[PDB]
RNA sequence: AAAACCCAGGGAACCCACU
DNA sequence: AGTACCTAGCTTAAGCCTCAATAAAGCTT
DNA sequence: AAGCTTTATTGAGGCTTAAGCAGTGGGTTCCAGGTACT
C-alpha cells in the first residue's frame, strides 16, 4: 500500500515507542553508530531516548494489518505519543 | 554446467558495523560469504554477477543484528551425470587418472578406463598411453571425460570420469 | 489427542503458542515488526 | 468507542435532565437582547451579531443541532441520569483556561460567537475515531464520537460561551487545542491487551465482593443471590441457577 | 535422477540460463578488473581465479561482437539453452561428433542443417 | 550449527505411522529385552539403550554427539506381536468403527447423496464437526453386506460386536478393516490420511522415549518400570505364538499385554485397576503427567521456575520515591545482570572486573565474544580479564536498576510492577507506602518476588510500560489506585 | 519463628533439575521462583512480551534443536562434524536450527511417546 | 586424570506452617 | 548366614433407554 | 381404491460419567520381600 492508503493511526502508540527504545539501546550498547549527538552518557538507554526525542532513529516500523496487509512506518514519520 | 541463475541468502548485519555506508557492507559480506562455496543442490557457486534485491532488514526479537534477504545474480557451476566435459590432467596413476575441471578434482579409475589405454611408469612423465603411442595422455593435456558419478563431501564435490563410450581421451 | 486424530493444524496466531513454543507472541510489543532504515543511517555520524 | 479506558473522567451532560424552558434559558443565546449583550461581548463585537443576520441564523442552527442532541441523550438514556465516562474533561480544562489566561469574568469578553461555533465544528472534524470518506466510514465516525459531540457542543455552545465561561480568543484558541490534543491520547493504542485487561479488570473485584453478602434477605421476599454464586452463575451458562426470577 | 544426454533437469534448474566460456571469462575478468579498484576489499575465492584460469585456458570466442553473433545466430534455431551452449563451448566439426557429443540432438536438426550449424560455428571461432 | 535458525509458523497434530515410527526409530532391532543393562553396562536393545540417548555426564550419544546437554535424545520402537488398540484413541476408533462398515469396509452411508455433500459443503476446515455429522448419519444400518450392524460395546476397556452373536474383537480386526477405507472415504469422516489415518491409531508398533523422558539416577524411572512390563510380556507374546500357538494364553496374555501398554498411557483407567509397583505407589503414566496442575503444560510451560528472582520480607519505608525499592544487599551481591562492554563503560567495567565477586559493585561472570563464561568469584589470572568492545559482563545490580516486584496472588496489572533499585543495608525489601495498596501487602509478614529483565531491550520494555507512575490510573474504574497510606492520611487531614 | 534471615534468597543461574532443564524448587537447594500462569498472565495484559519471552525461555531454560523442514520432527545433528540428517527422510539439506524452551522439547518427546505426530513447519 | 567439584543429578507420598 | 537372582459435592455434555406420529403393507368391503 | 388398521420407525424427552477445583518454603517417611541355594 502507497502513502496515499497509509490508514493506521499516525501516533507512535506505546508498545512500538516501548519496543523502538529497547531496540535502539540494544544497537547503541552493541557500539552503533549514534544519530544524534550526546552530550556525554554512559547508559544506552538515555542515548536512545535522547534519539526519540530528537526523532532520528534509524528503524522502520512495520505495522501488519489484521488482513495479512502491512504498513512501514518511519519513526521521524510517527508522531512521538509524548 | 556454467549456470547464470538468481540465489536467494540472508546476509546478517551487526551494529557496530552499520557505518555510514549500509548496503556496500552487505555487498562486501555477500561477496566473501558466498563466493568459493559448494551446496549439494545448486553446486559450486562459482561467482556473483549482480546484487539484484535487498529485501526489508528485520531486526531479530530480542537479539541485536538485522536480517536481509538478498536476490542476487550469480555465475554457478554443478557437476551432472552423463556429460563429457574438458578437463586438464593432473596426475596419471596406476590406480586411476587425476583430472580437473576448473575447481572440481576428477578421478578417472583405471577399471573405467579402456585395456588399451595402459598405464607406464618408466616414461619420465607417468602417463597413459597405448602399444602404438598415438594417445597418449600425461601431464598437463586437455582431454575430454565421461562424468558417471559425483560425490560431495566437506562441501564440495569430486567425481568420477571414465572412457568406456566412443570419441573419449586425448582431444 | 482429538487433533492428532483429526489431524488439526495449528495457525499459532495466538498468544500462549508462542509461549510455550518460547518465540515473541504477537501481543503488543511484538504485535509488529521493526525494519531498519537504510537513508537514516547515512545520516549518523561515528562516536569516537 | 476506540477510547482507552485510563483517560476518562465521569461527567454531567448539560443538555440532559433540563426543563424544556429552562433548556432555552440556559443555551439558546439570546441575541435579541441589548443590555445582554453590552454586558457579555465587547462593543465591537455586540453590532456585529446585531447587525448581520447571518451569524443570528448560524446561532439559531447549532441549537437546533442542540434540540436534536437533546432528544437523541433522552432515547439513549431513558433514566434520569448524566453521570457518564467521557475522555475529556470538558469543564476542568475549560476552568484551566480562565486562570491561565487571567479572565477576571466580571469584565465583557471579546471573543465572537461565531467562532465559537465554527471552532467547535472544525474541532469535532479534527477528532476522528473512523478514517476514511465513505458513507459508512462517516456513520462510524459519526457513531463513535456521537456521545462525546454532544457533550462538546453543550459545554461549549455560544450561550454558556459568552456568560458563564467568557473565555477570551487566545483562550479558546488554546482549548480548542488542548481537547484535541487529550482525545488523541485517550485512543485506545492498537496492540493493547484488552482481553486480558478485562479479564483481569472483572476477576480482580470478585476477590473483594462477598461470597455470601446476599446471606441477609435483600430484596425482602427474593433472595437476590447476588455475590460469587451468581457470578459463577453468569461466568458459565448454568441452565440450572439458583434463583430464577423475572420482573414483571 | 537426473541426466542430460536426454535432457532430465531438476525443477530447480527450469529458469536456469546458460553461459560460456568466453562469457564467463570476460565477466570474470570485468569482475577481477573492479576488484583490482575499490580498495579495502580482500582477494577473492579459490574457486574464483581456478575457473578464471580455467575458461581463460579453454575460450574459443576472443571478441564479445562475436559473442553476439553467435547468441543471434544460434537462437532462433529450436535448441534448448543446454544443448547450445554445450555446441557452442565443445564446438564440433562433423554432425556425428555433434550427435555423438550430445546425443539430445537426435532428429532435433537434419543432419545438413545441422552440418551447416557446425560449419557456422567454426567460420565465428576464433582462432589462436 | 550450520542449520538457519528458523521460528515455527505453524505446528500440526497427527498420529504417528507405525511404518513412519520404525524407520525413525533409532533401535533397529526393537526393544526385545526386559533387562536394564548387561554386566554394569547398557545393552543394546533394553530398557536403557545407549543409541537412546545420552546415560551419564561426562559422556557422549551413540546417535549424535550430544554430551547430555546437547542431545535431545533419540526415541526407540518396540514391535509388539499382536497389534493393540490404546486409550483415548479407543472412543474416537468406536466412532469410527461405526461409520465404516464391519465387513464390506464401506462407507456405510453412500456418500452418493445430497445429505453427504450438503455435509461436505458445510464442513470445509472442521474434521470433528464433519465426523460428528457423520456419527449421527450413520444410526443403524446393515445397508449393503446386510445383517452387517454389530452394536459395538464396550465392556470394561475391551470393545465387543454383537448381533442381535457377542464376540470379543480383535484390535488385529480392527487393524484389517480400517486398511481398506481409502483417501477420500477418509476426508468425509474429517481424517487427512496424509496426517490421521485410522489404521494407524491401533498401535501396532509401541514407541520408546528417550532418555531424557525418563531420567536414570541406579535409580530407574517410573516409566521405566512400566516399559519393562511392556517389553517382558511381549517377549512372552512373541515366543507364546512362535512355537506355543495355544490359542488360549494368547487369549490371555493379548489382554494383560493390552492393559499394561494401555495403563502406560493413562493410568486411571475408570474400571481397571490402577498398575502397581512393588514400592506400593501408582505408577505415574503419560496422560497423568500432563493432565494435572503440576504437568507440563500448567506446571512446566505455562508456569515454570525462573532464574534471576529473590524473595524476602518487605518493610516499609517512606524516604524514598514510589518507583524505588531497597533491596538487601546480599541479593544485589547474588543477581547480576549483563552488561555490554562499550567505549563509553570500558573502563568503568574494568574497574568492576578487577574488584571480582565478593567486592559487592564487582562483577562474577565475563562473557566472551563467543559466548564462553569467565568465573570471577574464583581469581583466575590477570591475564584474561581484560576488556574490548563486544564483552559482556554480568555485573552485580547497582543503583538505578530496573526490577519486576510482584506479589502473589497477581490479581490485576497493577499487582506487577517495575521499581529502581536502591541499596540499603539490611535484608529486607524496603519499597514506598503508596505502593501498598495495589499490592495489598500489610506487611503483616508478606515477602515480596522480584524479577530482574537481564537483557537491555527488555529493561527498557518495563521502563517504558511497567514503571508505577505510568499506572497510577487504573484500566478497570478509570482511578487512580496508589492514594495515600493511612498514617499520611491521618496526618495530612 | 518467622524471621527474615530464614526467608530471604536470590538466585542466578543456580542449580538446574534433571527431569527438565528448569531451576530448582526452595532455597534449601538454590531454588528458583516460579513464574506463575496468573504472573504470566499479568506480562500478557502489561503487553511486555519481550519481557514475558526473556523469562519463559531465557531466563529459565534456554533450549535449541535441530528439526528437518519435510517433515515436523526432530533430527539428528552431529554438531561436531557438522551432519544434520533425518532419520526417515534422509534429507540431511532442508534442515531448520529452532530455539525453544527444553521443557517444550520434553513435552512433544512424551506426545511423540504418545503416538502423536508434533509436526512443526517452519514454512 | 583439563581430580575446571566452572560447586546438587535422587525421586515419590504425607504433614506443618505463611499469604 | 550372606548375597545374588527372580517376581464432598456440583455441573454438563454424552451415551443409553423408552414412547408416541406415520407411511408402507395388507386386508376390507 | 380411498380409507382404516397395523408395524416398523424415527425423531424427540429422561438417566450415568468424567473433570475440572489460586499461589511458595520446611519437615518426615518410604522406596523388596521371599524363597533358594551353598
Ligand atoms: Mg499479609
Ligand atoms: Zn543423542
Ligand atoms: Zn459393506
Ligand atoms: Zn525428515
Amino acid at each position: 500500500q502507497a502513502n496515499q492508503k497509509r490508514i493506521t493511526t499516525p501516533y507512535m502508540t506505546k508498545y512500538e515507542r516501548a519496543r523502538v527504545l529497547g531496540t535502539r539501546a540494544l544497537q547503541i550498547a552493541m557500539c552503533a553508530p549514534v544519530m544524534v549527538e550526546l552530550e556525554g552518557e554512559t547508559d544506552p538507554l538515555l542515548i536512545a531516548m535522547k534519539e526519540l526525542k530528537a526523532r532520528k532513529i534509524p528503524i522502520i516500523i512495520r505495522r501488519y494489518l489484521p488482513d495479512g496487509s502491512y504498513e512501514d512506518w518511519g519513526v521521524d514519520e510517527l508522531i512521538i505519543s509524548d | 554446467m556454467f549456470y547464470h541463475i538468481s540465489l536467494e541468502h540472508e546476509i546478517l548485519l551487526h551494529p557496530r558495523y552499520f557505518g555510514p555506508n549500509l548496503l556496500n557492507t552487505v555487498k562486501q559480506k555477500l561477496f566473501t560469504e558466498v563466493e568459493g562455496t559448494c551446496t549439494g543442490k545448486y553446486g559450486f557457486v562459482i561467482a556473483v554477477t549482480t546484487i539484484d534485491n535487498i529485501g526489508a532488514g528485520v531486526i531479530q526479537p530480542g537479539r541485536g543484528f538485522v536480517l536481509y534477504p538478498v536476490k542476487y545474480k550469480a555465475i554457478v557451476f554443478r557437476p551432472f551425470k552423463g556429460e563429457v566435459v574438458d578437463a586438464v590432467v593432473t596426475q596419471v596413476n596406476k590406480v586411476g587418472l587425476f583430472t580437473e575441471i576448473g575447481p572440481m578434482s576428477c578421478f578417472i579409475s583405471r577399471h573405467s578406463i579402456p585395456s588399451e589405454m595402459e598405464f607406464d611408469p618408466n616414461s619420465n612423465p607417468p602417463c597413459y598411453k597405448t602399444m602404438d603411442e598415438d594417445i597418449v595422455i600425461q601431464q598437463d593435456d586437455e582431454i575430454r571425460l565421461k562424468i558417471v558419478g559425483t560425490r560431495v563431501d566437506k562441501n564440495d564435490i569430486f567425481a568420477i570420469g571414465s572412457l568406456m563410450d566412443d570419441y573419449l581421451g586425448l582431444v | 489427542m482429538e487433533a492428532a486424530a483429526h489431524g488439526e493444524s495449528d495457525p499459532m496466531k495466538g498468544v500462549s503458542e508462542n509461549i510455550m513454543l518460547g518465540q515473541l507472541a504477537p501481543a503488543g510489543t511484538g504485535c509488529f515488526d521493526l525494519l531498519l532504515d537504510a537513508e537514516k543511517c547515512k545520516y549518523g555520524m561515528e562516536i569516537p | 468507542d476506540g477510547l482507552a479506558g485510563e483517560s476518562v473522567e465521569f461527567q454531567n451532560l448539560a443538555t440532559l435532565k433540563p426543563s424544556n424552558k429552562a433548556f432555552e434559558k440556559k443555551f439558546r443565546f439570546d441575541y435579541t437582547n441589548e443590555r445582554a449583550l453590552r454586558r457579555t461581548l465587547q462593543e465591537d463585537l455586540v453590532k456585529d451579531v446585531l447587525s448581520n443576520a447571518h451569524i443570528q441564523n448560524e446561532l439559531e442552527r447549532e441549537f437546533e443541532r442542540m434540540r436534536e442532541d437533546r432528544e437523541v441523550l433522552r432515547v439513549i438514556f431513558p433514566t434520569g441520569d448524566s453521570k457518564v465516562v467521557l475522555p475529556c474533561n470538558l469543564l476542568r480544562m475549560i476552568w484551566n483556561a480562565q486562570k491561565i489566561f487571567h479572565i477576571n469574568p466580571r469584565l465583557p469578553s471579546d471573543l465572537h460567537p461565531i467562532k465559537v461555533v465554527e471552532g467547535v465544528k472544525e474541532l469535532s472534524k479534527k477528532l476522528v475515531i473512523v478514517n476514511g470518506d465513505d458513507p459508512l466510514s462517516r456513520q462510524a465516525q459519526e457513531n463513535a464520537t456521537l456521545l462525546f459531540n454532544i457533550h462538546l457542543r453543550s459545554t461549549l455552545c455560544s450561550r454558556r460561551m459568552a456568560e458563564e465561561f467568557r473565555l477570551s480568543g487566545e483562550a479558546f484558541d488554546w482549548l480548542l487545542g488542548e481537547i484535541e490534543s487529550k482525545f488523541n491520547q485517550a485512543i485506545a493504542h492498537p496492540g493493547e491487551m484488552v482481553g486480558a485487561l478485562a479479564a483481569q479488570s472483572l476477576g480482580e473485584p470478585a476477590t473483594q465482593m462477598t461470597l455470601n453478602t446476599f446471606h441477609y434477605a435483600g430484596v425482602s421476599a427474593k433472595n437476590v443471590t447476588l455475590g460469587v454464586p451468581r457470578l459463577k452463575e453468569l461466568i458459565n451458562i448454568s441452565k440450572k441457577p439458583k434463583t430464577p426470577s423475572l420482573t414483571v | 535422477e537426473e541426466d542430460a544426454s536426454q535432457l532430465i533437469f531438476p525443477k530447480e534448474f527450469e529458469t536456469a540460463e546458460t553461459l560460456l566460456n568466453s562469457e564467463v571469462h570476460m565477466l570474470l575478468e570485468h569482475r577481477k578488473q573492479q576488484n583490482e579498484s575499490a580498495e579495502d576489499e580482500q582477494e577473492l575465492s579459490e574457486v574464483f581465479m581456478k575457473t578464471l584460469n580455467y575458461t581463460a585456458r579453454f575460450s574459443r570466442f576472443k571478441n564479445r561482437e562475436t559473442i553476439a553473433s553467435v547468441r543471434s545466430l544460434l537462437l532462433q534455431k529450436k535448441l534448448h539453452k543446454f544443448e547450445l551452449a554445450c555446441l557452442a563451448n565443445l564446438c564440433p566439426e562433423t554432425a556425428e561428433e555433434s550427435k555423438a557429443l550430445i546425443p539430445s540432438l537426435e532428429g532435433r536438426f537434419e543432419d545438413e542443417e545441422l552440418q551447416q550449424i557446425l560449419d557456422d560455428i567454426q567460420t565465428k571461432r576464433s582462432f589462436q | 550449527s550450520a542449520c538457519p535458525l528458523r521460528t515455527i509458523k505453524r505446528v500440526q497434530f497427527g498420529v504417528l505411522s507405525p511404518d513412519e515410527l520404525k524407520r525413525m526409530s533409532v533401535t533397529e532391532g526393537g526393544i526385545k529385552y526386559p533387562e536394564t543393562t548387561e554386566g554394569g553396562r547398557p545393552k543394546l536393545g533394553g530398557l536403557m539403550d545407549p543409541r537412546q540417548g545420552v546415560i551419564e555426564r561426562t559422556g557422549r550419544c551413540q546417535t549424535c554427539a550430544g554430551n547430555m546437554t546437547e542431545c535431545p535424545g533419540h526415541f526407540g520402537h518396540i514391535e509388539l506381536a499382536k497389534p493393540v488398540f490404546h486409550v483415548g484413541f479407543l472412543v474416537k476408533t468406536m466412532k469410527v468403527l461405526r461409520c465404516v462398515c464391519f465387513f464390506c469396509s464401506k462407507l456405510l452411508v453412500d456418500s452418493n447423496n445430497p445429505k453427504i455433500k450438503d455435509i461436505l459443503a458445510k464442513s470445509k476446515g472442521q474434521p470433528k464437526k464433519r465426523l460428528t455429522h457423520v456419527y449421527d448419519l450413520c444410526k443403524g444400518k446393515n445397508g449393503g453386506c446386510g445383517r452387517y450392524q454389530p452394536r459395538i460395546r464396550r465392556s470394561g476397556l475391551e470393545l465387543y460386536a454383537e448381533w442381535k452373536k457377542k464376540i470379543l474383537l480383535s484390535p488385529e480386526r480392527v487393524h484389517e478393516i480400517f486398511k481398506r477405507i481409502s483417501d477420500e472415504e477418509c476426508f468425509v469422516l474429517g481424517m487427512e490420511p496424509r496426517y490421521a489415518r485410522p489404521e494407524w491409531m491401533i498401535v501396532t508398533v509401541l514407541p520408546v522415549p528417550p532418555l531424557s523422558v525418563r531420567p536414570a539416577v541406579r535409580n530407574q524411572d517410573d516409566l521405566t518400570h512400566k516399559l519393562a512390563d511392556i517389553v517382558k510380556i511381549n517377549n512372552q507374546l512373541r515366543r507364546n505364538e512362535q512355537n506355543g500357538a495355544a490359542a488360549h494364553v494368547i487369549a490371555e496374555d493379548v489382554k494383560l499385554l493390552q492393559f499394561h501398554v494401555a495403563t502406560m498411557v493413562d493410568n486411571e483407567l475408570p474400571g481397571l485397576p490402577r498398575a502397581m509397583q512393588k514400592s506400593g505407589r501408582p505408577l505415574k503414566s503419560l496422560k497423568q503427567r500432563l493432565k494435572g496442575k503440576e504437568g507440563r503444560v500448567r506446571g512446566n510451560l505455562m508456569g515454570k521456575r525462573v532464574d534471576f528472582s529473590a524473595r524476602t520480607v518487605i518493610t516499609p519505608d517512606p524516604n524514598l520515591s514510589i518507583d524505588q525499592v531497597g533491596v538487601p544487599r546480599s541479593i544485589a551481591a547474588n543477581m547480576t545482570f549483563a552488561e555490554i562492554v562499550t567505549p563509553f563503560n570500558i573502563d568503568r567495567l574494568q574497574e568492576l572486573v578487577r574488584r571480582g565477586n565478593s567486592q559487592y559493585p564487582g562483577a562474577k561472570y565475563i562473557i566472551r565474544d563467543n559466548g564462553d563464561r569467565i568465573d570471577l568469584r574464583f581469581h583466575p589470572k590477570p591475564s584474561d580479564l581484560h576488556l574490548q568492545t563486544g564483552y559482556k559482563v554480568e555485573r552485580h545490580m547497582c543503583d538505578g536498576d530496573i526490577v519486576i516486584f510482584n506479589r502473589q496472588p497477581t490479581l490485576h496489572k497493577m499487582s506487577m510492577m517495575g521499581h529502581r533499585v536502591r541499596i540499603l543495608p539490611w535484608s529486607t525489601f524496603r519499597l514506598n507506602l503508596s505502593v501498598t495498596t495495589p499490592y495489598n501487602a500489610d506487611f503483616d509478614g508478606d515477602e515480596m518476588n522480584l524479577h530482574l529483565p537481564q537483557s537491555l531491550e527488555t529493561r527498557a520494555e518495563i521502563q517504558e510500560l511497567a514503571m508505577v507512575p505510568r499506572m497510577i490510573v487504573t484500566p478497570q474504574s478509570n482511578r487512580p489506585v496508589m492514594g495515600i497510606v493511612q498514617d499520611t492520611l491521618t496526618a495530612v487531614r | 519463628k518467622h524471621m527474615v534471615d530464614d526467608k530471604i534468597h536470590s538466585r542466578a543461574r543456580g542449580p538446574i533439575q534433571i527431569l527438565n532443564r528448569q531451576p530448582m524448587e526452595g532455597r534449601s537447594r538454590d531454588g528458583g521462583l516460579r513464574f506463575g500462569e496468573m504472573e504470566r498472565d499479568c506480562q500478557i495484559a502489561h503487553g511486555a512480551a519481550q519481557f514475558l519471552r526473556e523469562r519463559l525461555f531465557e531466563a529459565s531454560d534456554p533450549y535449541q534443536v535441530h528439526v528437518c523442514n519435510l517433515c515436523g520432527i526432530m533430527a539428528i545433528a552431529n554438531t561436531r562434524t557438522h551432519t544434520y540428517e533425518c532419520r526417515g527422510c534422509r534429507n540431511k539439506t532442508q534442515i531448520s536450527l529452532v530455539r525453544m524452551p527444553y521443557a517444550c522439547k520434553l513435552l512433544f518427546q512424551e506426545l511423540m511417546s504418545m503416538s502423536i505426530a508434533p509436526r512443526m513447519m517452519s514454512v
